[PDB]
């Protein structure tokens, strides 16, 4: 059986938010303990609640757990930036003899100032051109909400052929970074008298542009 | 049911930092009862300082009391015995753990420092090794230093004291070092801290990557 | 101090087998069950199975039956997981976990750091490094970089002027091309005034291929 | 009640002596019952050799069963798991102990050998130190030799494998040597035995007291 | 392997105190009582007392009440015996012993090697070494020696031609003079035919006084 | 209370000998266990019997113990050279709360061939004479029964002034050794035209003799 949690949940510092975990009568509903785990990006899960409401050594008391019937609920009071993490519940499931983790919830802490992204755009270097290849490198940094849209234009016509864009990832300053790379033949790059990288974020667009020799 | 452990002041704490402390740890597998007292005393009768105290009920149901007592270096050198007395639960007899400076003759360590030949691949790294030996009591601390600043602990590993054939102990310590460090300045010190080293409880040897 | 130490990252071709290890310190290895948990990139935790080190008995969630084999080497304090018939989708971080209980259902207390297992058709290949020249001089600052192109498996290290240059440096996460090879960029932001006098070298280290590249980055 | 331990074949036994054996030890604090069976098997299903067996009731009332099984080096290298299964008393579940060659990448050790400067008093004695490092799996044996004859074990001490910063393990070994040995012939070899050393599972370095 | 390791030999002046140590390996030091047993030279075993390391409590046979103090340093796995107001008659080998029982009366199973404690008015003094010349040449063999005279405390080592000469050597146990100093002889039996060609040196080492003497022994 | 044992006991290889241990009704007689220990010269005691009749791991079955009323008895069958040792019993003594050892018995294994002693006699060396001291060194070796009598004569008159004789001690070849040292002034040594070392063993006497210059 699946233990189901809402995919996401929202914060605003100092506020109180809840996460729910719903099973059936053959696990949570059956009297079996619920536990809770917290996962920060790139780290192993940590146990926050165990046996329904108990905190292990070192967990702030602002985290609490309760278990209703077929559901259990984690509550965080006094929300903090650092609480921004993934949370999973777990209980025992006797029809399978397993102890599955819930689908998981992404805690998002509100407030956090919006930021437009910086863009840097390098043309192919002459070494690559000699390697009979060409790559335009568009580096996008320092933006918040971590969603962008990159579109490349060649002169003024869009491209959509051989463009590769990374997913956005949190840099150490809690803003996001991403890169978009565009592969062309040297003859293509030499053909057009310019190419452009257009980053669209939060309805505004930052474009930057470069040309051959 | 109940286990108890007490640590020894490190020589580094006795003789360098000069605020040495000892730590008494109790692990109780069935805290089915009320309070577990834990009490410091000295064998001489003299008073002790205040100590930190901390309790954690652990997830597996164990209860864990730690306590830290500052002690005097001069008192330690004169022979004090420090005692952690564990009290209450279903204990007929109390438990008691104790620590005191080791018996027997004293003898300062000899330090020797060696550098590793360049190994293909490494190039940008070198290994330093320090042999420290013939010291009596086996209690010892080891620092490595560079630009007369003590390196972090975790930069080096030191082995456990083992007895030499005949008398006294030895210990090996190893520190990887980088080209940026040795070209910066090509001198590293390996320093042992030991009660018998005399002016000031230390002996050291310098070592260099090149000649 | 109790510690579950997991082995390094593994990179496999579909069809292969890998054996990753979880070594135990700080209690009697054979006292308590160890549990294994999988986590695909960006996805949730999944409970795979459990082994009992004292006697070797195991149990697996349906999904991992057959393609995960949990073992324990008691002589060396080591719980092993063996994944077979590897598939692209088997790419995940695999964790071992435990609770010093016995007779208790969940709430794992102690966790290894995770071992990443990456499954791909690609073969090990060192990077090409192309210099990403400062868009010629001027008002303040200027960006130059290194394009680390077409390499497989990931982790690449990039450092500048052999570690001496640290400020202003921003190395971006790789793109995974459809060729299955990775590319990335490392960019440093420098006073535009120093361009004609200070040397800029990037040091690329691609351990899996045992390749080190050092490249100067000169104004165009 | 009942504890059980199983040892690993030493590399020296796998690769030098070439008759490696493993030892399964059971310690039963309350032999209140009849026979304690202990049975060897291999994970592959293949047969095992006969094993020695020995029982002692100890003075404190404990019963102690030891058993020694010869294994194949080639089998060990290909991945066999050897298993000691302990059976009977008030054991619901049997106990089982096992041993197999360690996972992961392989890498031959680097050996370095160093001699100690003359120390006042000593004169007639000198200390040799061998640093052995970057090997993967940590399993390792160490011999010292002189006149191409292996010295007795107890002439030297070797430390336990610890992990280097980054990858692989190191180990230090120490041998005191006498004027009669080094004037006899001033060469000592420090030899590591390790599965990844390749022609023949060994790496060695010579060291001399003078230049 | 269980081991009770006792400290080295002690030499004291009447009125002194000595603290000898018994260090434990191979079980939990604090689990079982340790017993101390005395044995004067040439005499029988005498049970002195017992300590309980888990809690420090002690018990002494009447005879040792007051002048033996048993302690335990749990942090270092070490049971200590302290003898005070030392008297000549306190000269004995002191053993520690144990049984991993608890609640059991005697039959000690594990024993330290013994620490000798010697009480004397004498002060440390290095030996004089006099050559005991071969009673001049002849039929077969001839005896020459070294007389190691007037030294305190005992152990003296004697070796010949720096360990190279081993056959025929007979070093006798010391006499204890009434001056309280010791004397002894080491005699080697040599082919009488080699007297004019082979060099004979005795090497006397008296560690307690930190004295090494090497003396040639020439025919008269 | 003392547990008393006979001071000595005798063997002849392959034979069976017993050692007894007698207490009172407040120890052995009181139901308390008896144990037995074996001590070889210069080594720590070893436990042979425990709880009356039990042998610890590794003790030959030829050793046995029995406990009668107020006494207990050790029996060795098939006596061997190597059994030559000191033996002690032990039991618990409730009036003192102690567990005393018995007075102890010296096992002697018969047979063992008689041997007369070798004697070596060195005169003072000239170095000592210059140190204004003189010592005659009489070294006695290789004899069995380990009892001797040394008498020194000066010319033909006995001395008995400043003679020191060691106790006899077992050499590695199971025979005995001893030394007798005689201190004289140089003027004494120069006075008499000879001194003599007379070793008496088993009713026979070996003398050796030396003279000045
Ligand atoms: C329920 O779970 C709890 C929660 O974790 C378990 O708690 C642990 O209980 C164990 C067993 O009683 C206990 O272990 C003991 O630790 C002590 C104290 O450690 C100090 O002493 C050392 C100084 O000599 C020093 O090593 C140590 O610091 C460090 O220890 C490790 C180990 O090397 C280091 O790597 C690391 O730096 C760590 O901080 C402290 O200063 C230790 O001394 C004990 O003695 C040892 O015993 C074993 C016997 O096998 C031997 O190997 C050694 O030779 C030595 O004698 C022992 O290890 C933990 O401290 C407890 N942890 C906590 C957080 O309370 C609990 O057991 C469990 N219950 C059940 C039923 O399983
Ligand atoms: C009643 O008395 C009996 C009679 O003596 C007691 O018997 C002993 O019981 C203990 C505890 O169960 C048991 O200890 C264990 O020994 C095993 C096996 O040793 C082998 O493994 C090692 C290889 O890794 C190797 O060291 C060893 O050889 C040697 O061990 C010592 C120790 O370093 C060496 O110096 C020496 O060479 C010796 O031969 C064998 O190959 C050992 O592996 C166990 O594991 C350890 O556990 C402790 C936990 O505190 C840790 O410190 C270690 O990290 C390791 O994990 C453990 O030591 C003895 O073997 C038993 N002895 C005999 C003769 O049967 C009995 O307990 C007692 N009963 C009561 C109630 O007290």
């Amino acid at each position: 059986s699946v233990l189901t949690q809402p995919p996401s949940v929202s914060g605003a510092p100092g506020q109180r938010v809840t996460i729910s975990c719903t099973g059936s009568s053959s696990n949570i509903g059956a009297g079996y303990d619920v536990h809770w785990y917290q996962q920060l990006p790139g780290t192993a899960p940590k146990l926050l609640i165990y046996d329904n409401f108990n905190r292990p050594s070192g967990v702030p008391d602002r985290f609490s757990g309760s278990k209703s019937g077929t559901s259990a609920s984690l509550a965080i009071t006094g929300l903090q930036a650092e609480d921004e993490a993934d949370y999973y519940c777990q209980s025992y499931d006797s029809p399978t003899l397993t102890s599955p983790f819930g689908t998981g919830t992404k805690l998002t802490v509100l407030g956090q100032p919006k930021a437009a992204p910086s863009v840097t755009l390098f043309p192919p270097s002459s070494e690559e051109l000699q390697a009979n290849k060409a790559t335009l490198v568009c580096l996008i940094s320092d933006f918040y909400p971590g969603a962008v849209t990159v579109a490349w234009k060649a002169d003024s016509s869009p491209v959509k052929a051989g463009v590769e864009t990374t997913t956005p990832s949190k840099q150490s300053n809690n803003k996001y970074a991403a890169s978009s790379y565009l592969s062309l033949t040297p003859e293509q790059w030499k053909s057009h008298r310019s190419y452009s990288c257009q980053v669209t974020h939060e309805g505004s667009t930052v474009e930057k542009t470069v040309a051959p020799t | 049911g109940v286990s108890a452990y007490l640590s020894r002041p490190s020589p580094f704490d006795l003789f360098i930092r000069k605020s040495p402390t000892i730590t008494c740890l109790v692990v109780d597998l069935a805290p089915s009862k009320g309070t577990v007292n834990l009490t410091w005393s000295r064998a001489s009768g003299k008073p002790v300082n205040h100590s930190t105290r901390k309790e954690e009920k652990q997830r597996n149901g164990t209860l864990t009391v730690t306590s830290t007592l500052p002690v005097g270096t001069r008192d330690w050198i004169e022979g004090e015995t420090y005692q952690c007395r564990v009290t209450h639960p279903h204990l007929p007899r109390a438990l008691m753990r104790s620590t005191t400076k080791t018996s027997g003759p004293r003898a300062a360590p000899e330090v020797y420092a060696f550098a590793t030949p360049e190994w293909p691949g490494s190039r940008d790294k070198r290994t330093l090794a320090c042999l420290i030996q013939n010291f009596m009591p086996e209690d010892i601390s080891v620092q490595w230093l560079h630009n007369e600043v003590q390196l972090p602990d975790a930069r080096h590993s030191t082995t456990q004291p083992r007895k030499t054939k005949g008398s006294g102990f030895f210990v090996f310590s190893r520190l990887e070092v980088t080209r940026a460090e040795w070209e910066q300045k090509d001198e590293f010190i390996c320093r042992a801290v030991h009660e018998a080293a005399s002016p000031s409880q230390t002996v050291q040897r310098a070592v260099s990557v090149n000649p | 101090e109790v510690q579950l130490v997991q082995s390094g990252a593994e990179v496999k071709k579909p069809g292969a087998t890998v054996k990753i290890s979880c070594k135990v310190y700080g209690y009697i290895f054979t006292d308590y069950n160890i549990y294994w948990v999988r986590q695909a990139p960006g996805k949730g935790l999944e409970w795979m199975g459990l082994i009992d080190p004292d006697n070797g008995e195991t149990f697996y969630a349906e999904k991992f039956q057959g393609r995960a084999t949990m073992t324990a080497d008691t002589s060396s304090d080591r719980a092993y997981m063996e994944l077979s018939s590897l598939r692209f989708e088997d790419t995940a971080v695999y964790y071992c976990a435990t609770v010093m209980g016995k007779w208790i259902k969940g709430g794992y207390d102690y966790w290894g750091r995770g071992t990443l297992v990456t499954v791909s058709s690609a073969s090990t290949k060192g990077p090409s490094v192309f210099p990403l020249a400062p868009s010629s001089k001027s008002g303040g600052t200027a960006a130059l970089g290194c394009l680390v192109k077409d390499y497989f498996p990931e982790p690449v290290t990039v450092s500048w002027n052999s570690g001496a240059l640290t400020s202003g440096v921003h190395t971006f996460p790789a793109v995974l091309q459809s060729s299955g090879l990775y590319s990335l960029s490392s960019v440093v932001t420098v006073p535009s005034s120093s361009l004609g006098t200070q040397t800029y070298i990037c040091n690329v280290n691609h351990k899996p291929s045992n390749t080190k590249v050092d490249k100067k980055v000169e104004p165009k």
